[PDB]
C-alpha cells in the first residue's frame, strides 16, 4: 500500500464503494455476501467469515479501506511501470481525481483541435472503457498509449 | 516590484556567510572531523546567526546532515529552542525543517530530546499569498500533515500536539488540507486526524469556523475540491433501502440549503471567482435541489415577475411617444438646415381628457422607477460596487443598465416642472436601455438563454480588439477624405463638409450602411478614386470580414462553457428569489424532522439506479478469493498530442 | 410535483414503523434471539402491517435475513401467501423480493413451503412510466428473467410458472426483455425461455401480440434495440450455398416489410420518435429493399407527380397575374398618397376570350384545391391533429402549407362572386405557399435532400433564438428614432412619420437593406447621431455577424444526423405511396413461393462476401 | 515581445534600466551576473522513489 499513486487509491476507493453495499465504511460477512451470490456463486455462509477474519488485521470483524488496500497490496495492479504517462495524465485530468472523463477529455482536444464532434468523444471511451463506466482509469489510458 | 528582489539579497547573503564561520561549513558538509576540532576545546562560538539568524543547528536539517546534528545537541544542548531571528522566516524552529525534509531519525532525535511541539512558525513567507509557493500552516503539525508522512502525524499526537490550533486565518489543519492541489493523499490522511481524536465531546472538531467564519465542507465548496467534497458528504449521507437496483438515500441537508443565516453553500458558490468551484453544480446531492427549486417554484414566480416588467415598459414607452408639441412656437426658421417645426410644450397643458389619461400613465411610471432604487441600493450597502462594475455574469451588467434607467427616468421628472428643454436626451436614453433590460429576463429559458450568455461573452473580449483596431484606421482614412474634399463643394456630393461629420460618414462606409459617395455629373478629383478604393478593401473585404471568421474562431472554442455558466445563472437566479420574496409561498425544502422520528433536520430523499455490470467486480472477486477505426486515428494522433 | 413528494412521506413513516414495533426492528437488524422472545412465550402480535400494509417476512425478505425469515415461517406458516396492500405496492409478495435479491436459497425455501408464483405485481410504482426506474412486468418469472438470475429461472419453471402470462400493458415475458437497456444477458436469456416451449399448441409464443398488436420481432425494431435485433434475424435466415467467398442467403420478408395488412415494420419505424428506432435501416435486410424499393419503383413515380405538380402552380400563377383590372373607378387622388390608379373589375365581364381563355384555367385550379383537401381532411379522420403541428420531419411541415394553400384558393372563390374589394390577400399568400410548397419535391434528389432539412432546422431551432433578440432591440430603437424625430419634418428625412412605419424602417437597417436616414442640405438633431451609432454597431457587426458564425457552429455539429434523417426522409416517402398506389404497378417486392417449394412466404435474395480462409 | 524588449534595452541609457540579476563580487561569487528561480517539485514523482 505503500509504493501506490494517485490513481490507485482513487480507483479504488471508487471500486471499495461500488463493494461496500450499505456504505458505511466498513464490510460485514453479510455485505460481501450479497455481491458474492449475485455472481453466480453461493457463499455458503462459511467462506464469509473465513475470507474476512483472514485479512482482518485489527479483528474487529469489519474490513475498512486500508485494510481493503492492503489486501489490494498483495493483490496489487500488475509491473505495468510508466513515468511519461504518468505526467500526461495529470495534465489530462483537471480535477486530479483519476478520472477522464467524457466532460473533461473533451477540453483537452479542444485546446489541441480538429474539431470533435460530441458523439466522436463518446466513441473514444468505448474504445478504451473496458469495464464499461464512461470514464477511463490510468490503467484503461496506459494500454491507449502505446498499443502497438 | 523591489519586494520579490529583496528577498533574493537575503538569500545570497546566506550563502556568503556559510562561506565564512567554518562551524557552518564544517556542518553544512558534513564534517564531523571539523565540528570535534572547533568546539570541544575552545569553541566560544556555538551562538552564531546568519542571513536569517539561524544556527548549526538549523543549518544540519535544512541539509540533511544527521551526524552532526546529533553531535550539536550533544555539545550544546539547548540549541533546539532559540528560532529564527529574521523578518521572512521568523519563528522557524530547528523541529520544522526536519519535518518538511522526512528525517524520521532527526524529529525522533529531536523530540527525544524535546522541543516546543507548537511553536509559531509566524514568518512573512508562510501566509497564505498568491505569490508564494506553499501553504502549510505556521504549526509542526500542519507541516507534518501536508506533504503526508503519516508515520511522523502518529507522533507529534503521542507528545501531546493538539488539533484543536489556529493560525492569523483562524484555519485548523482541517482547513488547511483543502488548499493543497494533491489531494489523493488527503483523504487518506483526514480520516487519519479523525481516527485519534476531533475530541470526544467538545464540537467534535469538524465544526470550527475559521476567521471569516467556515466550516471544513463549506470551504470545500468555495475551493473547488471535488474529492474532499465527495468524501465529506459520506458523513452526512444515510442509505434507506435496497431493492434489486434501486437504493434510496435520504441525505442531511443541514448546511446545503439553510435557507437564511445566509453562510449558506448555494450561498457561497455564486459569490466567488474561482471558476473551478462553480462544478460543485454537477454533485448529486445539490443538482437535486436546484432541479427542484427551480422548476416547481422558481420557472413560474420568475415568468410572472418577467411579464410585469414588460406592461412597466409599455406603460412608459406609450407616454413617451405622446409628448405635447405645440407648432413652431414663435420663431422662423432662418438660414439653412433647420427642419424643426414643432415645439414640446411648457408645462400648461394638461386640458383635453385624452391627455389626463397620459398622467396616469406617467405616474405609474415615476411610482416604478423609484422602487428600483428601494431595492438595488440596498443592496451597494451590504455589498460593494465590485459586484456592479465586476462583471461577473451571475447578476452581471445587467444591475447597472436598470439603476441607469432609474436615474434617467427621474431627470424627466426634474426636466418637467422647470421648463428645460432638452427632455428628448434624457427620454432618448430611457427607452434603449428600457427596452433592452428586457434581456435579463432572457434568462430562465431552456432556449433563450446560453444565447444571452454569447452576446455578453462578445462585447467585452471579441469586440474590444476590433474597436481598437477600427478607431486607428477610421481616424486615418476620414482626416484624409476630409482633405480631399476641403477644397470642394458641399451642394454637390456633399459627404464631408465639416470635421465631426466626416467622422461619423466614416463610420457608416466601414459597416457597408452609406453607399460610398458618388455623384457622376461632376468630375471627382483624382486623388479620391486611389484613396477611396484603398480604404475599400480594408474596411469591407479584410477587416469585417476578418471579424466573422473571428467569432467563429471563439465560437465553437467555448461551447462547453457557456453552458456550465448557463446552468449556474438558473442557481443565482432561484437562490437570490428565496431571500427576497417573503416565505409564505415558498415552502421550506425537502422534509422536515421531529415528526418522523428523524432529529429535526431537513432531509431530502434521493433515490437511484446501481448498474452491477458483471465485470469489474469478478475481477476483484477473483482476488477476494485468495487463489493458488475512426477512433483509432483521434488516438493515434493523442500519443502524438502527447509529444514522447 | 405534489405526487413525487407523497413517496416520501410514506418512505420515511414506513422507516418510522421500524423505530417502533420491536420485532420489525429486531427482523431488520437480522435480530433472532429477540425474535425467540418475543414470539415464542406471548407472540400475540404476528399480523403486522406497516405504512405500506406489509409484513414482518417482507421487511425480512428486503434485508437478506435467511436466519429471520426462517423464524417467520416457522412461527405462522401463513405468512408466505398474504401479499402487500397499499396505493403504491399493491399485491407484491415475499416471492417477488426474494426473487430481485437474487436470494436463491430463500426462493428454495418459499416454493418449499408454498409460495403463489402467478401473484401478479399490480402496484402503482410497477407501471412502465417514465418517472419510474426499472419496469419489470408483473409476474414472479418475470422478475427473474430480466435481472438474469438464470438459476431461479430454472427454479420456478419446476413448480409450474407460466409462460404464457400478459400484464397490464399486454405484454408478455419476451415483450419485456427488450425493454431493458443494460441489454448484456438479454442475448442468453432469450433463448433459455425458447429452451422451455418445448410443449404448446399451434401459437410458437412469439406470435403473441401485446395489447397494441406488435410482436417480440415488432418491438424490437420500435424500440430500438440493435442487438436484440440480429439474434431475432438469424433465426429466420436461411443460408442457400457458400461458393468460395460467395455466401448467397435467403430472408424471411413475411414481417421485414410485406406491407400487406396493417403494421408493417417499415411503416412502425418512421412514425416513431425514438432516435435509435431509425438506425434499424442501417441492417442488412432493410437497406436493400429501401434501396430496391425506392431506386427501380419509388423514385421515377415521384418524379412524376412532381413534374405533374409545378405544372400546377404556373397554371395557377399564369391565370394570377391577368386579374380583370379598370382604370380608376371613381376618385380622385384626395388627399395625399393616392399612388391607386387601378380598381379590379366587378363580375360582368368575362367577354373578349383572353378574358375567358382564364375562365377554364381557373376551373383547373378551382377543382385541384378540392382534391387537396379530399386527400388531407381524411388523414386527421385516421391519426390525429398532432401529426400535423408535431415538428415530426418525416413528412414535416409540409401538410400544413398545402392545406392553406388548398384553404386559400377557397377564399378568392368566396372574395370573387360577391363583389369585394380586397382579394389580394389570399392570392398573395396563395403564391408564396403554392411556391414554396415545391420545396416539398426537394426529398427524392441525391445533392438536394439534405439541404432542406438544414433550411428547416434553422427555421425553428436556430431562428426562434433569434427573433426575441431581434424584436427586443428594434423595439427599443425604433421607439427612440421616433422621440428625435417627433418634432421634425416628414418631408426633408422622412424615414419616422408614424409610428407603424417607425417599426418597419427600423426592422429593416436592422437587416442592414436599407441604407441609413442620411440627409446632408439639412441639420440633423444631435442625439440621432450618437443613438444610430450605437444602433449600427450592436446590429450590423454584434448581431448579424454573430449569426454567421451561430450558424456554422451549428452546421458542422448536426451533419451526421442530417445524413441520417434524409435516407429516413427516402423511406417515408416510399412506404406512403405503397399504401397509396393500386397495384398495378408496384408488384410486391421480392420472390414469392409455390412455384418454388418453398411455404408461400415472400423471400428475397442476399449474397455477400466472406472476407476470410 | 522579445523583440521589444531587447530593442528598447541597446537603444535607451543604462542609468534608467539596470542591469537584469544579480551581480558578482559582493559575495564571494566571481562577478557574473547571477539570477534566482525557485519552483516546487510536486512531490507525486516522488512517492514513486521515496528515496530508493
Ligand atoms: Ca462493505
Ligand atoms: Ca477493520
Ligand atoms: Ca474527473
Ligand atoms: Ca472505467
Ligand atoms: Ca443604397
Amino acid at each position: 500500500a505503500d509504493q501506490l499513486t494517485e490513481e490507485q487509491i482513487a480507483e479504488f476507493k471508487e471500486a471499495f464503494s461500488l463493494f461496500d453495499k450499505d456504505g458505511d465504511g466498513t464490510i460485514t460477512t453479510k455485505e460481501l455476501g450479497t455481491v458474492m451470490r449475485s455472481l453466480g456463486q453461493n457463499p455458503t455462509e462459511a467462506e464469509l467469515q473465513d475470507m474476512i477474519n483472514e485479512v482482518d488485521a485489527d479483528g474487529n470483524g469489519t474490513i475498512d479501506f486500508p485494510e481493503f488496500l492492503t489486501m489490494m497490496a498483495r493483490k496489487m495492479k500488475d509491473t505495468d511501470s510508466e513515468e511519461e504517462i504518468r505526467e500526461a495524465f495529470r495534465v489530462f485530468d483537471k480535477d486530479g481525481n483519476g478520472y477522464i472523463s467524457a466532460a473533461e477529455l473533451r477540453h483537452v482536444m479542444t485546446n489541441l483541435g480538429e474539431k470533435l464532434t460530441d458523439e466522436e468523444v463518446d466513441e473514444m471511451i468505448r474504445e478504451a472503457d473496458i469495464d464499461g463506466d464512461g470514464q477511463v482509469n490510468y490503467e484503461e489510458f496506459v494500454q491507449m498509449m502505446t498499443a502497438k | 516590484e523591489s519586494w520579490a528582489q529583496s528577498r533574493d539579497e537575503q538569500n545570497l547573503l546566506q550563502q556568503k556567510r556559510i562561506w565564512e564561520s567554518p562551524l557552518l561549513l564544517a556542518a553544512k558538509e558534513n564534517n564531523v572531523q571539523a565540528l570535534i576540532k572547533l568546539l570541544k576545546f575552545e569553541g566560544c562560538e556555538v551562538h552564531q546567526k546568519g542571513a536569517m539568524g539561524e544556527t548549526a543547528l538549523h543549518i544540519a536539517a535544512l541539509y540533511d546532515n544527521l551526524e552532526a546534528a546529533m553531535v550539536l545537541m550533544e555539545a550544546a544542548p539547548e540549541l533546539v529552542f532559540e528560532p529564527m531571528t529574521s523578518e521572512l522566516y521568523e519563528g522557524q524552529t530547528a523541529l520544522h525543517i526536519a519535518v518538511i525534509n522526512q528525517n524520521v531519525n532527526l524529529v525522533r532525535a529531536l523530540l527525544a530530546r524535546g522541543a516546543s511541539v507548537s511553536a509559531r512558525a509566524t514568518g512573512s513567507v508562510f501566509h497564505y499569498r498568491p505569490h508564494n509557493l506553499i501553504y502549510y500552516g505556521e504549526h509542526p503539525l500542519s507541516f507534518a500533515a501536508c506533504v503526508g508522512s503519516e508515520e511522523i502525524v502518529r507522533l507529534l499526537i503521542e507528545h501531546g500536539a493538539d488539533i484543536r490550533a489556529q493560525d492569523s486565518l483562524g484555519n485548523t489543519v482541517l482547513h488547511i488540507l483543502i488548499l493543497q492541489p494533491n489531494k489523493t493523499f488527503a483523504c487518506q490522511m483526514y480520516n487519519l486526524l479523525l481516527s485519534y481524536d476531533g475530541g470526544d465531546h467538545l464540537k467534535s472538531l469538524e465544526l470550527v469556523p475559521n476567521n471569516q467564519g467556515l466550516t471544513p465542507f463549506k470551504l470545500a465548496g468555495v475551493e473547488g475540491n471535488i474529492v474532499m467534497f465527495q468524501h465529506l458528504m459520506q458523513k452526512r449521507k444515510h442509505i434507506q433501502w435496497t431493492y434489486g437496483p434501486l437504493t434510496s438515500t435520504l441525505y442531511d441537508l443541514t448546511e446545503i440549503d439553510s435557507s437564511g443565516d445566509d453562510q449558506s453553500l448555494l450561498e457561497l458558490i455564486v459569490t466567488t471567482k474561482k471558476r473551478e468551484a462553480r462544478q460543485i453544480l454537477d454533485q448529486t446531492p445539490v443538482k437535486e435541489l436546484v432541479s427542484l427549486k427551480w422548476k416547481r417554484y422558481g420557472r413560474p414566480y420568475f415568468c410572472v415577475l418577467g411579464a410585469i416588467y414588460v406592461l412597466y415598459i409599455i406603460c412608459f414607452t406609450m407616454c413617451c411617444v405622446y409628448r405635447p408639441l405645440k407648432p413652431r412656437i414663435t420663431n422662423r426658421t432662418n438660414p439653412r438646415d433647420n427642419t424643426l417645426l414643432q415645439q414640446k410644450l411648457l408645462q400648461e397643458a394638461y386640458v383635453t381628457p385624452k391627455d389626463d389619461l397620459r398622467l396616469v400613465g406617467e405616474l405609474v411610471s415615476i411610482v416604478g422607477a423609484v422602487i428600483i432604487l428601494l431595492v438595488e441600493i440596498p443592496d451597494i450597502f451590504r455589498l460593494g460596487v465590485t459586484r456592479f462594475f465586476g462583471q461577473t455574469i451571475l447578476g452581471g451588467p445587467f444591475h447597472v443598465i436598470i439603476v441607469t434607467y432609474a436615474f434617467m427616468v427621474l431627470v424627466t421628472m426634474v426636466m418637467r416642472l422647470t421648463n428645460s428643454d432638452g427632455e428628448v436626451v434624457p427620454m432618448s436614453f430611457a427607452l434603449v436601455l428600457g427596452w433592452c433590460n428586457v434581456m435579463y429576463f432572457a434568462r430562465g429559458f431552456q432556449m433563450l438563454g446560453p444565447f444571452t450568455i454569447m452576446i455578453q461573452k462578445m462585447i467585452f473580449g471579441d469586440l474590444m480588439r476590433f474597436c481598437w483596431l477600427m478607431a486607428v484606421v477610421i481616424l486615418g482614412f476620414a482626416s484624409a477624405f476630409y482633405i480631399i474634399f476641403q477644397t470642394e463643394d458641399p451642394d454637390e456630393l456633399g459627404h464631408f463638409y465639416d470635421y465631426p461629420m466626416a467622422l461619423f460618414s466614416t463610420f457608416e462606409l466601414f459597416l457597408t450602411i452609406i453607399d460610398g459617395p458618388a455623384n457622376y455629373d461632376v468630375d471627382l478629383p483624382f486623388m479620391y478614386s486611389i484613396t477611396y478604393a484603398a480604404f475599400a478593401i480594408i474596411a469591407t473585404l479584410l477587416m469585417l470580414n476578418l471579424l466573422i471568421a473571428m467569432m467563429g474562431d471563439t465560437h465553437w472554442r467555448v461551447a462547453h462553457e457557456r453552458d456550465e455558466l448557463w446552468r449556474a445563472q438558473v442557481v443565482a437566479t432561484t437562490v437570490m428569489l428565496e431571500r427576497k420574496l417573503p416565505r409564505c409561498l415558498w415552502p421550506r425544502s425537502g422534509i422536515c424532522g421531529r415528526e418522523y422520528g428523524l432529529g429535526d433536520r431537513w432531509f431530502l430523499r434521493v433515490e437511484d439506479r446501481q448498474d452491477l455490470n458483471r465485470q469489474r467486480i469478478r475481477r476483484y472477486a477473483q482476488a477476494f478469493q485468495q487463489q493458488d477505426s475512426r477512433s483509432s486515428t483521434n488516438w493515434d494522433r493523442l500519443r502524438q498530442g502527447a509529444l514522447r
